[PDB]
Formats: structure tokens, sequence, C-alpha cells
């Protein structure tokens, strides 16, 4: 059965570094995306997927346009206090009108300290 | 992601009885079609969908011709055929998304109509 996992509960950045969310997922099926959000619910945040959208301070750890990858983790750039909340590596099966929802990671929280000088 | 050949529009006239949406997928690399899902999406709602683990294609009533030739997806073809009647009545920009296991992209075309000249 299918995990989406997120090794890391939490990650603490300094102001205007990059920081790094970690997801694996240890199969490929169904066939559905992943996607990653800020916060879960109805409220929760699009912070990426691989469709071109608007995403520009992400960028990804991996090959995301190789068919065998396994690898979600995402890097965002500049990272400010604005940036601080749990994140989640989310999978989804596919559906119309609807994709839905098939596995959650346990979610990273992003804290944010102030940087020297 | 999956890459597309892209291609900003397409135009038709009242002489085409039927038209084409093209939608191309470069890194296409499918083994079974059971690992695909197709979305074409008119104006934001889908009116085609293409699912390979049921190989079952749904189209609403008001778009009863829409179609791909799923034979062509292994290859990276997921483009739309429809009749003139539904290609009339649904001018304007589409969106084809195409799944491959966990790879997913889209790409938009815009349908348009060119008035022209006509011998009676
Ligand atoms: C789009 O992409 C292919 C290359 O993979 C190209 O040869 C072909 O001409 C293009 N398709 C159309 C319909 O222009
Ligand atoms: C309409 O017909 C012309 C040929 O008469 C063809 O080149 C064109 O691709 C058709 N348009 C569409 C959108 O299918
Ligand atoms: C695709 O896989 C299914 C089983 O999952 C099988 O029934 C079907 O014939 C396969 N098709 C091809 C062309 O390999
Ligand atoms: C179709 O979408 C493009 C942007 O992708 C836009 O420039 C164009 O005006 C749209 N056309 C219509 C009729 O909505």
């Amino acid at each position: 059965e299918l995990q989406v996992i997120q090794p890391d509960k939490s990650v603490l950045v300094a102001a205007g570094e990059t920081a790094t969310l970690r997801c694996t997922a240890t199969s490929l099926i169904p066939v559905g995306p992943i996607q990653w959000f800020r916060g879960a619910g109805p409220g929760r945040e699009l912070i990426y997927n691989q469709k071109e959208g608007h995403f520009p301070r992400v960028t990804t750890v991996s090959d995301l346009t190789k068919r065998n990858n396994m690898d979600f983790s995402i890097r965002i750039g500049n990272i400010t206090p604005a940036d601080a909340g749990t994140y989640y590596c989310v999978k989804f099966r596919k559906g119309s009108p609807d994709d839905v929802e098939f596995k959650s990671g346990a979610g990273t929280e992003l804290s944010v300290r102030a940087k020297p000088s | 992601q999956l890459l597309f050949n892209k291609t900003k529009s397409v135009e038709f006239t009242f002489g085409n009885d039927t038209v084409v949406i093209p939608c191309f997928v470069t890194n296409m690399e499918a083994q079974n079609t059971t690992e695909v899902y197709v979305k074409w999406k008119f104006k934001g709602r889908d009116i085609y969908t293409f699912d390979g683990a049921l190989n079952k294609s749904t189209v609403p009533t008001d778009f009863s011709s829409a179609k791909i030739e799923v034979s062509q997806l292994l290859k990276g073809d997921a483009s739309l055929k429809m009749d003139k009647s539904d290609a009339v009545s649904h001018t304007g920009n589409y969106t084809c998304e195409v799944t491959e296991l966990t790879r997913e992209g889209e790409t938009i075309i815009e349908l348009k109509y060119r008035v022209v000249s006509w011998s009676t």
C-alpha cells in the first residue's frame, strides 16, 4: 500500500535562506498527481504541482519529468516568517469533476528564525 | 511533469465538418493505457475525460461528438476530435490535461472561428 513520507516533522530556516520540504512516494500507482499544500482542510493553500502554474519561488530537489521519479521534495527560496506553517505532500487519484485525495504525508512544520545583521 | 508541443490556437470555418484540437505530450513514456488519464476542459468544465484504469470515455450530452483516438495515447497524442455542431457552439479556450502514473501536465489551445467568403 502507498505511503507518502515526509521524513522531517520540522524544518527551521533562517530568513532569506532556502527551506527543503522532503517527500517520497513508495509507489507511483494509483494514477494521479502529487501536490504540496500549506495547511489542511478547506482553506489549504496550493504550494506546488507539476503543471505550469505560478510557483516562482519553488524548485524541485529531483527531476519530476522522469517517469520513475519517486522524490517529490521541493525547495522554497528566500524564506520569510510569512512562509511559516505546516506543509503537506498530498497524493490524489484522478476524477471528474474533481481529483480525490488518496494519501497525505504527515506534515512538515516550517519555522523561521532571524538571520544575523 | 508531462511536457507539451504547444499550439496557441487552431482556426475552423463554415467549411469544417469536423474539427481537431491538437494535444501532444513530448515526454510520454507510458507502457499501457491503464496508466493514463486525460481531461479536456472547455471554459473550466470537463467536456471529455478518459480514465485509462477503467478504459472509460465520458462526455456531457452537449458535447456528444467529443472523442480522442485512444490508440494514439502511447504516442503522446491526446488530440480532441468533434463535429462542427459541437465546435461552433463551443469556441474559445480549451485545456488538455494528461496524467501518466504520477506525472501530470496541461496545455491551452484556443479554438477560433474564422468568417470567410463562400459561393452559395
Ligand atoms: C509537435 O511535436 C512533434 C515533435 O515531437 C512535431 O514533429 C510535430 O510536427 C508537432 N505536431 C504538430 C501537429 O505540429
Ligand atoms: C478545418 O479544415 C481545414 C482544411 O479545410 C484544416 O486545415 C483545419 O485543420 C480544420 N480546422 C480544425 C480546427 O480542425
Ligand atoms: C494493459 O494492462 C491490462 C492489465 O492491467 C491488460 O488487460 C491489457 O491487455 C494491457 N494492454 C497492453 C496493450 O499491454
Ligand atoms: C484564451 O486564453 C489566452 C491566454 O492563454 C488569452 O490570451 C485569450 O484572449 C483567450 N481567449 C478567449 C476568447 O478567452
